[PDB]
């Protein structure tokens, strides 16, 4: 018996919303330290992994190690139905081929209760080598998107340039190149609108921009992003979700 | 995981800096998307050397053509496992109507600095013999199973 | 010699903003009491029945019974050169194949008039029988609008349940299936943005969400709608104009 | 050696929008004057002429006379990369076979330079004779936008007819016809959201809905708009940018 | 208010639990909207035994086809006024090259348990002699004239 | 500038009101853009008398017909320069299957109160021979070079 009440549904929205145009299938490994995901494209170039701890929920019971595969497409119309003030409540009982969702409007006015026919496939499992990253880059969420939005009309590909100076987005294309210089940020700070660089060895990589546009889906989630770097080693892309946990994107560099 | 595939190196004779060849777009989603290569097919490894797939595929992408010169090459081995085996049509004019949406009818020095995988480029080298570029890569091969 | 003069303008503008997506060509009866119009869609599924009394209109002058075949596309083509803000005004002479429409500004620095071609082609005339409904679901305008477009995602009908306590929305698909269930709001009152119910007998009627996300086209004229029901017969979905009429839907319900 | 400092960026990026659409490749000529553009779409029924004077830059540089052929498509897609609020500066060398564009973020925290590949085409050079117009409109920009916009549902023509009272936009269809009198504002006055008239002589003239479309796209540089006309002369339609030049459209009348 | 209808059953031998059956999907708008069914045809009653219009359809669905199994079944009358005319075509083999989109060959059980009209529902009772489910209705039940 | 052209005037017997004319439809942007005109088709001057690009062409409109009735008219001088061939199609019956999107078949009192181009004006008056309307215009007569 798994039942979990989240107060501010808004969160499973957002999560959905930057799953959905990803990854169509996922398993969903439930268990006593909350909710993880992990999963890749279709072409193993990218993976996501979520991880909602359960001590961010405001009811929280799993009598059993559950893995459910759900179609995220299915799931993200459900969630369609649930408002951002809603609180959402998943539970699966024991004997239960199908995922309950109970939305429930502010003013109690309102409940609505779905469930979506759930499926299962053979999924095969990986792991993530927690090593040290050459570069870290922490910089506001919505620069991301603007800079990895504005580069795809360059070119297909981005160069991430690291120093201890700044960072460094190059594109190059038909009609010529650009580069977006972002300083380090030292008289600035107020706010999380900052840009630091922690940064140890220099790092030179290139990716698609193409899934990096997949990525910054995860916009709403997190005001800031951290971007995680090191010698022809796979892109950590880190959305925090609000002392819950965080949603992680991977995508490989390419060498000759 | 095993892939089986077969292309086709569609040549024309053309005018100066000949001979001219045909080249398909590959889609803009998957291992090595975006990329131009000879048209392909991919199909079970139980029909692992039919001409129908290729030859429809060339239709589609060319109108139709007198078979009367499909010759095979060899085999290119891509490292799932990528199975391709080579072919190669001449043709003695141009194709039918235009080249559709889609090709291009570069030359031997348009080819030599354009962009394509790894796997062509030793399909266009088993053609010559009978006669900084990157490449996106597979997170399978940071995160083993 | 027909004169109608209408101040607030965006009446006029929502209405066919209504009835286009639903209905392409209906018939105008113009007398001394004011508009009136009815009409079934092509599939005879559906039918739209609106009313604007001649007391709702600034000025109001009808010499004769008119029936004016009006092509609803080009009409809300017409009307959308119009502002929200904007005095509307519908003539029609005696010996005249056209009708008259006149905008006008607020600040009358602007005044515009159309003219559009008209057309008369033989329709049939049809009776609604003002009957007792079982039950009878006053709510919201935007929330009805709102489930009819959530459940769209879920299956392609809707079973609205009627009881003494709430109303019941569900519907089933592929996916899975989901229940709406709202309250009968008595703790909440306010504005009218409460649910008041009805009953007498219990309601359980099936519905095509295709033609209800037609009617929800009139949200923009009334905060709040209303929801007529019995056994076995068509739903009655009604939008009140302010103090001028009202716009109500039909559809027929399905049974084996 | 070119280079010109411009505050605000905005000014470049809406006139690249107001040209993408309507011309796709341009000539640029660069002098001590400023900038100025002379082009002609594909079927040479309408003309543009951007006028941007250097006076009107926070720097200004030109050691030479340059004529740079520019893809007026890859500089909006460059231009899409500014923010509103960025400085812009183009810069052009001697022996450079390309553009700089150089922009910079308000605090400082972010700087992008681009490099657009630049192209040069044979193109031919005309005049605009000075003359003296019959009957010159000023009026609102958004409103000028509005009824090209409308009467574009009604026809594909629209006849303009001058007056000493007034302007008249008319225009006739399948479904009617519809005529726009704006009067001459003498008791509104306030903001420049005035009509003035400085007739001359009666003019009538009948333009294509289509072109005029494209013209209102510079609607975003101007509050207001100017409408120039004569006996069988071509249409000037002026968009003042702010004490820094101007954007002129021209557009050829129809007779039998 | 009188329509002219013709509709057909293509029956294929198929494998396991055969024979399998040809089906399209009726549009989105209109009576009866969005169910399944025959592959039919509308047209005047001066033409109510015309073979050209059906067999047009079919091609549309399936391509082309020899013409030399088409066989008339019976009359099924629909309760405007629907008149249409039951045929039966069975093949030998497989369509010619796949099922376009919009069309399910399905089994006798995967049909016994999908969504079609109440017309067809009569059509399939009349290929097996010679060999809670819901519909929209209509206003002018309740709204006489 | 020169600029070569062919058109033809297809037509029909049709009924009442005879003969009836095909017209197609010029594209939405361009000179003399939005009227209707008789199928025509762009050449260089080097291949100024090919029947291949408008016989292509009224099949694109109208489908296969018998190659058994072009007839040559004259030369329509339209004054860019403008050199058109007139020609002249006559067919037995009505076309293929229907007029596709873009045709209209209209008679010639629907043909003379319609809208086209002053260089069709002069071809439909070849044809009659051998058996307030305003025009957009250009800014080149305002701005010489």
């Amino acid at each position: 018996m798994f039942e979990a009440r989240l107060v501010q549904g808004s969160i499973l929205k957002k999560v959905l919303e930057a799953l959905k145009d990803l990854i169509n299938e996922a398993c969903w490994d439930i268990s006593s330290s909350g909710v993880n995901l992990q999963s890749m494209d279709s072409s193993h170039v990218s993976l996501v992994q979520l991880t909602l701890r359960s001590e961010g929920f405001d009811t929280y019971r799993c009598d059993r190690n559950l893995a459910m595969g759900v179609n995220l497409t299915s799931m993200s119309k459900i969630l369609k139905c649930a408002g951002n003030e809603d609180i959402i409540t998943l539970r699966a009982e024991d004997n239960a081929d199908t995922l309950a969702l109970v939305f429930e409007a502010p003013n109690q006015e309102k409940v609505s209760d779905y469930e979506m026919k759930l499926m299962d496939l053979d999924v095969e499992q990986l792991g993530i080598p927690e090593q040290e990253y050459s570069c870290v880059v922490k910089m506001p969420s919505g620069e991301f998107a603007r800079i990895c939005r504005d580069l795809s009309h360059i070119g297909d590909a981005v160069v991430i340039s690291c120093a201890k100076d700044g960072v460094k987005f190059s594109a190059s294309g038909e009609l010529g190149n650009g580069n977006i210089k972002l300083s380090q940020t030292s008289n600035v700070d107020k706010e999380e609108e900052a840009v630091t660089i922690e940064m140890n060895e220099p790092v030179q990589l290139t990716f698609a921009l193409r899934y990096l546009n997949f990525f910054t889906k995860a916009t709403p989630l997190s005001s800031t992003v951290t971007l995680s770097m090191s010698a022809d080693v796979p892109l950590v892309v880190e959305y925090k979700i609000a002392d819950m946990g965080h949603l992680k994107y991977y995508l490989a560099p390419k060498i000759e | 995981r095993e892939e089986y595939s077969a292309t086709c190196v569609v040549e024309q004779p053309g005018a100066i800096g000949g001979p001219l060849v045909l080249l398909v777009q590959r889609p803009d989603s998957g291992l090595l998307a975006g990329l131009w290569e000879f048209p392909s097919v991919t199909l079970e490894p139980s029909e692992q050397h039919q001409h129908k797939a290729l030859l429809q595929e060339l239709q589609r992408w060319c109108g139709p053509l007198p078979a009367i010169r499909l010759q095979h090459l060899g085999e290119v081995i891509h490292i799932i496992k990528l199975t391709y085996q080579v072919y190669s049509l001449a043709l003695d004019q141009a194709p039918a109507s235009t080249a559709p949406p889609g090709a291009r009818w570069l030359t031997w020095e348009e080819f030599c600095n354009a962009a394509v995988s790894t796997a062509m480029k030793k399909v266009f080298r088993m053609y010559e013999d009978h006669r900084p570029s990157l490449g996106q890569q597979v997170l399978d091969t940071f995160f083993q199973r």
